[PDB]
RNA sequence: AUACAGUGAAACUGCGAAUCAGUUAUCGUUUAUUUGAUAGCAUGGUAUAACUGUGGUAAUUCUAGAGCUAAUACAUGCUAAUCUCGACCCUUUGGAAGAGAUGUAUUUAUUAGAGUCUUCGGACUCUUUGAUGAUUCAUAAUAACUUUUCGAAUCGCAUGGCCUUGUGCUGGCGAUGGUUCAUUCAAAUUUCUGCCCUAUCAACUUUCGAUGGUAGGAUAGUGGCCUACCAUGGUUUCAACGGG
């Protein structure tokens, strides 16, 4: 078959055995087959085929995944080999981004020369996915911190488009719509962690606007729910358990960062789903953050206490009782100062709020602080 | 690439051919270290010429302070030990009365440590402390009470330290250099200038003081406890005339 | 003064914090390159820059510390001193009048007087011909 | 050619790296013990 | 000595130079981008060089705009703009603030391109700002 | 010894190819080599040598042509994994649900680098760091830039063990390489004195650099080694300057 793929890539008679061409482009095979097949599809023309739209779609998905260099270059050659109208003004940007000399400012500058045409968006998203597929050890780091920061010079619609593009392979809304998810794949579970890292990178690069896309946010919630599902579905050989602990810590710290960075024009009226997911994360052990470096649990609770809007979805569950319990542990760590500041912020933002549930939460907080704030012996900072 | 202006404490004659062994690069300086060739050929005469010196080095036979080091021109100099399994011997090689290198004959439990004056101490990298002593033993992790011009007892089997030795009044010192070379004793007074020319001053039975620069001298030990058996019965070199006077007396 | 040139004069990398308020705008950098001296008040509360000076500039002093009498000050930041030392000759078996020229980069720490005795030491070579630096008049 | 010896040497390089690290970062702790002793002393 | 370099703006192209005793020096020619740094709170970013306005020893370089050390600049302002309005929540010193809608900033080069081959700017802020605006007034 | 196993020509690769004199400093440079520390893919492709051939050419260690095939030659490329806090238990010298932390090379900006109380035995809290004479020293943290450095696609002798006999997982001695620091060996400059005779040599150097200061370039670097800009210096009857 490798000799057959090489012979059909040498003899370039396309549209003669093109019956299962798009089916082979939608089917799976090895990498030695995939490189020769993408070379053959770039050697063809793809103007009139069985389905030229399906060929361009498989080219876009290959330039998305691509293993970050080789199929990215081959699919860029295929996309130029297709009907590449309004792309000869960006062929330099495409060749630079597919090449290993991808100066990111140069790629976003040649696209800023090819701008006001918007015919480079799918190629730029596939180049962003290729630059995001860098893996492990400090060269991947020096490339990823360049890529996620340099992609901020793009459209305000195309940023949410790239976020939804990351959302697509591991959204699973049809899996999580009924109750929760029930199927466990570690390879897609790692892509959830990659989406978590890319979303945290985009939030840290632009933490004012942050660009909320609702299906991407619900897919991040679905990834955290799959993490709690694996924790309840413990695989005690535990490579999956270590991967799930690596996914849930970064997932919680990323989901706290999006809310705590945007905090004004995001986190829409469907906050009850995130409150339900946080209730699922607290129903294991609500007081499991008694350390001073309590990451994202105390941050989400304190951000909900700080922003006065979130008290409704706070008092939906009994979550202020959980934060008061983690504060009212006996040997509590130096996060007790953040808990007392949370009591200060939640007094005039729940006891000066709506009486049905926010003043009820403030009454529960005052009843906690009357008989549980006794040991005030903070002999450290007088401030 | 040549020699014959060799340091004259090597017991080297003039009619041994022209060139002398050039000391290769190693632990010590050239002016105060003898190579294994001038040791094994014309210092204890276990060999005759360089061909058979190469034979008894590449016989896996010599072990300068714990390891083989097959190199003729290897500058194993001051305070090292040279063990040989055959001939039962360990040679701590030190200074003496006249200035040249006195051999010892050392047993095993004294031959399983040397000691070293520190040359400098710093902090190396990643927070780790940093000690280098006179032979290039750049050793990590000392005890924290580190001074400079200070003696550490190197375990010499595994290259760590086993004992620490400070320096102040009333603990022994031994000179390596100057006109007063190879001499012990430490009891007068501890004077220090700035810009050098200072010494821990040296005792005598007649209170004879020898003051040099402090780079040459370093601690052996304390009163009653030196950490090395000493050459030729604790050589202080009183006088040839006093030696003949003691000969006429006893 | 603050300038004599097209470029700018500034202590490199010893900068202030340009956001918060301090009443200096440049922390004038203290140093002493050795020799047991106490730091001069003109360096603690001075105004010049002088990259060849041993009290704010980054040059170091050690080695040959010598003395002599100032005779020439007409140059730019560099003065010539007179090591008026007597020599000996094997012919006459007497003493003779001898001196050589030694130039030294003067520092604006204390004033530049024609006639005083200086104590200057060997520095890393500041120029083509001058090798020492003024550490104290 | 992949031999029984080549992956043996690869395994030995792995073992040497992990043994050097698993001596070094423990010798750090046995230095920190003496530092803690002197900190309790002073 | 050896030959002059006189590196320019645009189209990065660097000679590979080995010199006396190892010490691989990067003889960069024709620098295109530059890493600059906020001098009062510490954020650095690669930033696209436009031009060189000032030379402190020879107005031949004010003519030909040759990149060297100690040459005052006006560069890009856009990645600092994107960080300035994308992480703040403010989306805005006062004379530094005056250089926002002008599309140009001001800084200085310290790393030698004929020696190190780098491209460094520090955003001048304070008496540096005062002296360099007085130098703009000295030119104009 | 059906991959190889002995010797092994050839060839590639690796390594090596006025003397000035005494005289200090290199906190102004690099430091090949030795030595000592030191760094958590059952392993891919070139592009060729020797050789086989076709010749020219009086001829050279002259060569072109094609067929070949090697790497410690050239050029790409990888595996969770460990240290903190550990509520609780069951007593710990633990094992624990998990709140966490993650190399190096270059460049810049910083920042840190400064008198009671007594089981008379004991405690009751007292200060952060390595120094020289001396630092923008040594070192640690963030931010990115790297025409992207390294973190072993290597070799010889044995090849032993664990038993779930896989064809697994392990494991010894040492040969080369390689990051950084130190050492050792060096270089290249630098402080102070000197030598041939002379006033029928008294003025010599800012000619087309003379001498400084400021920036820049060159530098392995201190440094007119040079560039421009600011200043008009500096040497000398002391035997200078010039000449023998």
């Amino acid at each position: 078959t490798y000799p057959i793929l090489i012979r059909n890539q040498a003899l370039k008679v396309m549209l003669s055995i093109p019956q299962v061409a798009e089916n082979h482009f939608v089917d799976i095979a090895p990498f030695v087959y995939n490189d020769f097949k993408t070379y053959k599809d770039e050697e063809d023309m793809e103007n009139e085929r069985v389905i030229t739209g399906s060929w361009t779609e498989v080219d876009r998905n290959v330039f998305l995944k691509t293993l970050s260099k080789f199929k990215n270059i081959k699919n860029v050659y295929s996309a130029t080999e297709l009907h590449d109208h309004l792309m000869v003004l960006l062929g330099s940007r495409n060749t630079d981004v597919q090449k290993l000399a991808l100066d990111a400012l140069l790629a976003y500058k040649n696209p800023t020369l090819n701008k006001y045409r918007d015919n480079l968006k799918n190629l730029l998203d596939d180049t962003l996915f290729k630059d995001e597929i860098t893996t492990f050890l400090t060269e991947n780091g020096s490339q990823s911190i360049k890529a996620e920061d340099e992609k901020v010079v793009m459209p305000y619609v195309l940023r949410i488009f790239f976020g939804r593009a990351q959302v697509p392979p591991t959204s699973g809304q049809k899996r999580s719509r009924k109750i929760a998810v029930i199927s466990v794949l570690p390879n897609f579970k790692k892509p959830y962690i990659n989406d978590f890292l890319s979303l945290a990178s985009e939030r840290l690069d632009y933490n004012y606007f942050f660009g909320n896309s609702h299906q991407i946010n619900s897919s991040k919630a679905t990834l955290k729910t799959i993490r709690r599902m694996t924790g309840f579905v413990n695989i005690v050989n535990s490579t999956l358990s270590v991967l799930r602990t690596n996914f849930p810590l970064h997932t919680n710290s990323v989901l706290q960062p999006l809310i705590y960075s945007i905090a004004m024009a995001y986190y829409v009226l469907d906050t009850e789903s995130t409150e339900e997911v946080h209730l699922r994360k607290m129903a294991s052990n609500l007081r499991q953050q008694g350390l001073k470096c309590l990451s994202s649990v105390f941050e989400f609770v304190g951000n909900t206490f700080d922003w006065s809007t979130s008290m409704e979805d706070i008092y939906a569950v009994v979550v202020k009782p959980r934060i008061s319990h983690f504060s009212d542990e006996n040997l509590q760590q130096p996060s007790s100062l953040l808990r007392l500041f949370l009591y200060w912020a939640h007094n005039p933002s729940l006891y000066q709020f709506l009486y049905y549930d926010e003043f009820a939460t403030a009454t529960a907080l005052m009843d906690t602080i009357s008989n549980q704030h006794v040991k005030e012996a903070v002999i450290g900072p007088i401030i | 690439l040549k020699r014959l202006a060799a340091p004259h404490h090597w017991l080297l004659d003039k009619l041994s051919g022209c060139y002398a062994p050039r000391p290769s690069a190693g632990p010590h300086k050239l002016r105060e270290s003898l190579p294994l060739i001038v040791f094994l050929r014309n210092r204890l005469k276990y060999a005759l010429n360089g061909r058979e010196v190469k034979a008894i080095l590449m016989q896996r036979h010599v072990k300068v302070d714990g390891k083989v080091r097959t190199d003729t021109t290897y500058p194993a100099g001051f305070m090292d030990v040279i063990t040989l399994d055959a001939t039962n011997e360990n040679f701590r090689l030190v200074y003496d009365v006249k200035g040249r290198f006195a051999v010892h004959r050392i047993t095993d439990e004294e031959a399983s440590y040397k000691l070293g004056k520190v040359k400098k101490v710093q902090l190396g990298k990643k927070g780790v402390p940093y000690v280098v002593t006179h032979d290039g033993r750049t050793i990590r992790y000392p005890d924290p009470n580190i001074k400079v011009n200070d003696t550490v007892k190197i375990d010499l089997a595994s290259g760590k330290i086993t004992d620490f030795i400070k320096f102040d009044a009333g603990k022994l010192v031994y000179v390596t250099g100057g006109r007063n070379l190879g001499r012990i004793g430490t009891i007068v007074h501890k004077e220090r200038h700035d810009g050098g020319f200072d010494l821990v001053h040296i005792k005598d039975s007649l209170d004879n003081t020898f003051v040099t620069r402090l780079n040459n001298v370093f601690v052996i030990g304390e009163q009653g406890k030196p950490y090395i058996s000493l050459p030729k019965g604790k050589g202080i070199k009183l006088s040839i005339a006093e030696e003949r006077d003691r000969r006429r007396a006893q | 003064t603050v300038q004599s040139e097209r470029a700018f004069q500034k202590q490199p990398h010893i900068f202030n914090n340009p956001k918060v308020k301090t009443s200096k705008r440049t922390k004038r950098w203290y140093k002493n390159a050795g020799l047991g001296f106490k730091t001069p008040k003109t360096a603690i509360e001075g105004s010049y820059i002088d990259k060849k000076c041993p009290f704010t500039g980054l040059v170091s002093i050690r080695g040959k510390i010598l003395t002599g009498t100032v005779v020439s000050t007409k140059m730019h930041r560099t003065i010539v001193i007179r090591r008026a030392y007597l020599h000996y000759i094997p012919k006459y078996n007497r003493y003779e009048k001898r001196h050589k020229n030694v130039p030294v980069h003067v520092s604006p720490a204390f004033r530049v007087q024609v006639g005083d005795i200086v104590t200057v030491g060997q520095c890393r070579p500041i120029s083509k011909t001058v090798r020492f630096n003024v550490v104290k008049v | 050619l992949v031999t029984p010896q080549r992956l043996q040497r690869k395994r030995h390089q792995r073992a040497l790296k992990v043994r050097n690290a698993q001596a070094q970062r423990e010798a750090a702790a046995e230095y920190a013990q003496l530092l803690a002793k002197r900190l309790s002393e002073r | 000595g050896r030959q002059p370099a006189n590196t320019k703006i645009g189209a990065k192209r660097i000679h590979s130079v080995r010199t006396r005793g190892g010490n691989k020096k990067y003889r960069a020619l024709r620098i295109e981008t530059g890493n600059f740094s906020w001098a009062s709170e510490g954020i650095s970013k690669k930033t696209r060089i436009a031009g060189v306005v000032y030379h402190p020893s020879n107005n031949e370089l004010v003519r030909t705009n040759t990149l060297t050390k100690a040459a005052i600049v006006q560069i890009d302002a856009t990645p600092f703009r994107q960080w300035f309005e994308a992480h703040y929540g403010q989306t805005l010193e006062s004379s530094v603030e005056s250089q926002f809608s002008a599309g140009r900033l001001y800084a200085c080069i310290s790393s030698r391109p004929g020696q190190s081959g780098r491209c460094d700017g520090y955003i001048l802020e304070g008496e540096e700002l005062a002296f360099y605006l007085r130098r703009l007034t000295a030119k104009k």
